[PDB]
């Protein structure tokens, strides 16, 4: 293969010479210590490589050698309750060969080799087999983990093993063209995995918070943004959507984050339980880890790896919610590199293909039909950090424009301690539409209206607060206090949501819709009352508020009867006012 | 070993930065000498190196040197620190040289300046409650042991003195975490970058009579000094930092005096190699650079010792969206922040409980750490607190007159909690005592009006009366 | 039917070819590399001594040893039919929806040639779009540019 050495070392880049033949985007190992680079530009007989790992210490000279592939992942059994750095190495058994830091250097395979599964056939020979079919099964923590045949892999089947214990490594099938079947293999993380048909989107991603799944729904193909500035609440509501969602695999990006939050996730979720299994809530995380002090050039192959775990986990017929934890330290990444290229940069320095790889990314969302014949699900979540939170900032503008979902925070909201802090103002959702069918089948026959309904008391109070900071509260009639009121009580019970608390930090949609028309119920029959002559101080003197106001925290199996409680303490309330 | 190459053949001087040929075999951020014609050596780094030619940049000034008869020679291929136990209660400055007329350290390791990240499998959660004394950050913005909590300044606001009173009056409560284990004392490392002489004089005599100077190591960069030696200092000290707590088990409390001048020094270096600019002129990488000296704090599993840092940085303008805060608190776990408004009325400690924050405050506080009612009267503080501030905004419109009862209520809860919860002055005060002053606050309001607390707790505390405990 | 194998320079999205002062400005080309693969591309500079080329899609696998680039069209050109209604195409005129290719009845320039401003006319008759806000108070006349403004949730 190619071996050359190295010409100039200037921080993550190192240019080597003598690397003609060479082909662009494949791994290199840079050095006597073997560090692992990536070739992006090719000029007459030298190759310009970024290194994955810290170039501290290295000297002009020492060999470079390529290995003639891209990179790629290992998919297989294994990868659940885990965590993996940028490039898929675990960093459990790297805690093993070296101490409490990280070395450069470290070669461990990505699944064990040495753990033995139970494995069950499934085709005879003699079988035609495809890219995309099933060869076997092995359980794994309460799933049953398919064994599929390679995308770009056709031929018939020469012999099987039988039922037994074997390593991934074992060959389990052997076709009569001559290729053996691990129960693993390689698949390059540029190149998204092929599907038969993608599908239209017609059920609702449940996040278990109220906004989220009432006022801005997400389907279960679909995509969202969640802008904001530091200490905003981008990673706890993440967290949130990784402990209370519905979907069966969840897989965590942490793209040049801390530290502290990636050890809190590997402490707590041994302990908590799976909403839809019962086991621990561990086993179906995937953790990639890629800290902010960690080398720069791997923020960009965390993602990829990531994604492509994702796609391996849709094409078995699970549904996978994905959560990049900042997209903008991508960026920011791709502007370092661009430095040492001196190349030509765009708005804000960013390089001019930041946009191509961000369409790219989100482009791999979506309900599809497998190879398989199954149905299978990837949503995406990502999250930007503007700076100094400025919305006009590139990454947000070409993330607003390929998203389905917008939830965009406030500042003002987090400094008076009122969380979740979307802003009702800037936020929209595009599913809220196509998922109608599925909420009057589920929810309610009337659930759309009663939406409706709140959004126009939303945008009644947001139209009238612009006379209020003019002429003050007290300025207007009865009937527009009674809307502010209600727009102040809609704030402070529904939309609001404590997520460290033991009751309120999970909200089915059953509880949210009974909220709603209890809500809904006290304003009607509060405007009643205001034709009669009662004035609107006097209304919100009645017991039947604190009724509303603590309605959040009843617990799950208890709230039908609250909520009866309330129905009848509402006409009880009214109908002796006056 | 004893060997020593020279190099001749310096082709270009200008600024920070010295160009020489035929170096190739100097390794990429390796340590060099630069000899003068008349015997001054002087610092340097390699910051490129390649088979033509290499670049390095100079720590000292570059005065009288010329192209004739500058010499550059090796010292070793990777920046290192010689560490050792002996280091407290001594003072060095800003590239690690004694300055207090003792004979220098007799090193036990090592250690490269650089650091190794932490492997986050390796870490644990901080969960152990530092009691400051200050009511505003105990209550509000509490502070947990291996937690990085930076200080938000302005230009003429007291920062220096809020710190030296939290290192002075810091301490755990083994009583009620109930652990019942005492503790030696925190050991303080303090690294200067740019300090003047009028601020170095309070920290020394703030230093001499409490007497914690026996525990301390000091890293000193005065303003007169050298510029480009504020790159090293802070490595320094977190390398001393990080030997000392996870290799002897000591509890460290690190100080970093003003990071606004780091900062400035990273942007001329950055501006002098011509790399791809951010906000504001600084270089494209200061995210990272500052990430690499944040994160060196935390708690290690299986050991007993700890880092925590307070570093110290101005704003410029009062800005909270320049470039320097906007980076310093997308790392770190939160801030506090002053204001001048309050600094205007004689109030110390000026802290603005609103624009403070404390990641790590749920995991330190609660039940059987503190106290069952520590976190719903956090809340319900900031809540009282953002209406008075919002009813103060609407009397400037319309007029005080035309306030009902219940927003007057909110009028003089904030201006009680101005005046009796974050003024206290220099006085130390437990958490019990906060929390009792806190819950006088709250009975000012009506019962009906405390959503954010549970029934059960306002029967248990409320009723209390302000007066009572200062007449 | 020439091919060039002189490729001096590869990163991003442009490529160098030494010796190919025969291509025109705005090409179009195809890129062959060892696995056969082919893409498209543009030439964007023509100089004495090398021409620069833009490439469609990634660049991954490309080496200097091996890829060699061809001539396809010396300007970009459309084949129209009036049998073109009804179809789906991808952009330059690729099929998407399965059905045979269209045969063409002309090939013209996409770049079409300016209109001369005494041949035009007034424009003095309406199309009824079916909604009420645009017929009766902003209605539309054959011949005119008349843009919707609207928003990110619009
Ligand atoms: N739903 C919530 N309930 C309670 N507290 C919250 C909620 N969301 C955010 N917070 C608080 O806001 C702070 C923001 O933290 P984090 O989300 O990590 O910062 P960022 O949004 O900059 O990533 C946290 O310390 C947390 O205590
Ligand atoms: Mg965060």
């Amino acid at each position: 293969m190619i071996q050359g050495v190295i010409q100039k070392i200037a921080g993550p880049a190192v240019i080597a010479k003598g690397m003609l033949g060479a082909r662009m985007y494949d791994i290199c190992k840079v050095g006597e210590e073997g560090l692992v680079g990536e070739i992006i530009r090719l000029d007459g007989d030298t190759a310009f490589v970024q290194v994955y790992e810290d170039t501290s210490g290295l000297k002009v000279g020492e060999p470079v050698v390529s290995t003639g592939l891209p990179l790629a992942v290992e998919l297989g059994p294994g990868m659940l309750n885990g965590i993996y750095d940028g490039i898929q190495r675990p960093l459990e058994r790297i805690r093993e060969k070296t101490g409490i830091y990280i070395t450069r250097g470290v070669v461990v395979h990505a699944l064990d080799r040495e753990k033995k599964w139970a494995w069950t056939p499934m085709v005879k020979p003699g079988d035609e087999v495809r890219g995309g079919m099933v060869l076997g099964t092995v359980p794994e923590f309460g799933f049953t983990h398919k064994i599929l045949v390679p995308p770009d892999v056709r031929g018939r089947v020469k012999e099987v093993k039988p039922a037994g214990e074997y390593t991934v490594e074992e060959p389990v099938v052997v076709l009569e063209d001559g290729t053996e079947l691990k129960m693993y293999h390689t698949w390059p993380v540029r190149r998204a995995r092929p599907v038969q048909r993608k599908l239209d989107p017609n059920t609702p991603f449940l996040t278990g918070m109220r906004i989220l799944d009432v006022l801005f729904p997400v389907a279960m193909g679909g995509t969202a943004a969640i802008p904001g500035p530091f200490g905003s609440g981008k990673t706890v509501t993440q967290q949130s959507l990784a402990k209370w969602s519905n979907a069966d695999v969840v897989v965590y990006v942490g793209c040049g984050e801390r530290g502290n939050e990636m050890t809190d996730v590997l402490v707590e979720f041994p302990e908590l339980t799976d909403p839809k299994t019962g086991g621990p809530l561990m086993h179906r995380t995937v953790l990639i880890a890629n800290t902010s002090n960690m080398p720069v050039a791997a923020r960009e192959a965390s993602i990829y790896v990531g994604v492509t775990i994702a796609e391996y986990f849709r094409d078995q017929g699970f549904s996978v919610a994905l959560m990049a934890d900042s997209t903008s330290r991508w960026a920011e990444a791709l502007r370092e590199i661009s430095s040492r290229l001196e190349e030509m940069p765009a708005e804000e320095g960013y390089p001019p293909y930041l946009a191509a790889r961000l369409a790219a990314f989100y482009e791999r969302a979506g309900k599809v039909i497998t190879l398989g014949g199954e149905e299978g699900a990837v949503t995406i979540v990502g999250a930007v950090s503007p700076p100094g939170g400025d919305m006009s900032e590139p990454v947000t503008q070409s993330t607003l424009r390929i998203v389905g979902a917008f939830w965009r925070l406030d500042a003002s909201l987090a400094f008076r301690r009122h969380f979740p802090a979307i802003n009702w103002n800037g936020s929209y959702s595009l599913f809220t539409s196509a998922l109608d069918p599925w909420y009057r089948e589920n929810v309610a026959e009337d659930y759309p209206e009663l939406r409706d309904a709140i959004s126009e008391l939303l945008q009644r109070e947001a139209g009238l607060q612009e006379i209020v900071q003019l002429v003050g509260p007290d300025a207007l009639q009865d009937a527009e206090r009674l809307v502010i009121e209600v727009g102040r009580i809609i704030r402070e019970d529904f939309l609001q949501q404590n997520a460290y608390h033991e009751v309120d930090a999970y909200c089915s949609m059953k509880k949210a819709y009974g909220i709603m028309k209890m809500i809904l119920a006290f304003y009607k029959e509060a405007e009643a009352a205001i034709k009669r002559g009662v004035s609107i101080d006097e209304i919100l003197q009645l017991p039947v508020l604190e009724r509303i106001g603590r309605a959040r925290y009843v617990s799950e199996e208890e709230f039908p009867a609250y909520f009866e409680e309330a129905m009848k303490e509402i006409q009880g309330a009214f109908k002796a006012l006056a | 070993d004893l060997l020593k190459k020279e190099y001749t053949g310096i082709t270009y001087i200008s600024g920070p930065l010295l160009f020489v040929e035929n170096a190739k075999d100097l390794a990429y951020g390796a340590i060099v000498d630069i000899k003068d014609g008349t015997g001054r050596v002087r610092g340097g780094q390699v910051i490129e190196v390649s088979e033509e030619y290499a670049v390095i940049q100079v720590f000292e000034e570059t005065t009288g040197l010329d192209l004739a008869t500058t010499s550059v020679s090796l010292v070793e291929d990777v920046a290192r620190l010689g560490v050792s136990k002996e280091m407290l209660g001594r003072r060095f400055n800003g590239i690690g040289k004694p300055i207090d007329g003792l004979p220098p350290i007799t090193p036990e390791k090592r250690l490269p300046i650089t650091g190794l990240p932490l492997n986050p499998v390796a870490r644990r959660k901080p969960e152990q409650f530092i009691q400051t004394g200050i009511s505003t950050i105990d209550v509000m913005n509490t502070l947990v042991r291996g937690q990085k909590l930076p200080i938000f300044s302005g230009s003429g606001l007291p920062a220096n003195e809020i710190a030296a009173q939290i290192a002075r009056q810091a301490t755990v409560r083994p009583d009620l975490s109930g652990e019942g284990e005492k503790e030696e004392p925190f050991a303080v490392v303090f690294a200067a970058m740019g300090i003047t002489q009028r601020e170095l004089s309070y920290f020394i005599q703030e230093f001499e009579r409490t007497g914690a100077l026996s525990r301390s190591v000091l890293f000193l960069n005065k303003a007169d000094d050298p510029t480009i030696e504020r790159i090293l200092t802070p490595r320094m000290a977190l390398t001393v930092a990080e030997y000392l707590a996870f290799e002897h088990d000591y509890h460290v409390l690190v100080i970093l005096t003003d990071m606004t001048n780091y900062c400035e020094a990273l942007r001329e270096i950055g501006a002098a190699r011509e790399e791809i600019p951010g906000r504001r002129g600084y270089p494209g990488y200061m995210y990272t650079d500052l990430a690499t000296i944040y994160e060196r704090a935390g708690v290690v599993e299986g050991k007993k010792g700890s880092v925590t840092q307070i570093p110290i940085l101005s704003m410029p303008d009062d800005d909270r969206t320049h470039p320097i805060p906007d980076l310093t608190g997308y790392i770190t776990e939160g801030q506090i922040q002053l204001s001048r408004e309050l600094h205007r009325k004689g109030i110390y400690p000026p802290i603005d409980p609103l624009p403070s924050l404390s990641r790590l405050m749920n995991n330190g506080v609660g039940k059987g750490k503190t106290r069952e009612d520590h976190k719903q009267v956090s809340d319900q503080l900031y809540s009282a607190y953002a209406n008075g501030v919002d009813i103060r905004k609407l009397v400037a419109i319309i007029g005080e007159d035309a306030l009902t009862e219940n927003d007057r209520r909110y009028l003089q809860f904030a201006d009680a909690f101005e005046r009796f919860f974050i003024n206290q002055g220099q006085q130390n005060r437990s958490i019990e005592e906060s929390l009792q002053i806190a819950w006088a606050l709250l009975s000012m309001l009506p019962q009906g009006e405390l959503k954010r607390i549970s029934k059960d707790h306002i029967g248990k505390y409320y009723g209390q009366k302000l007066e009572e405990i200062w007449g």
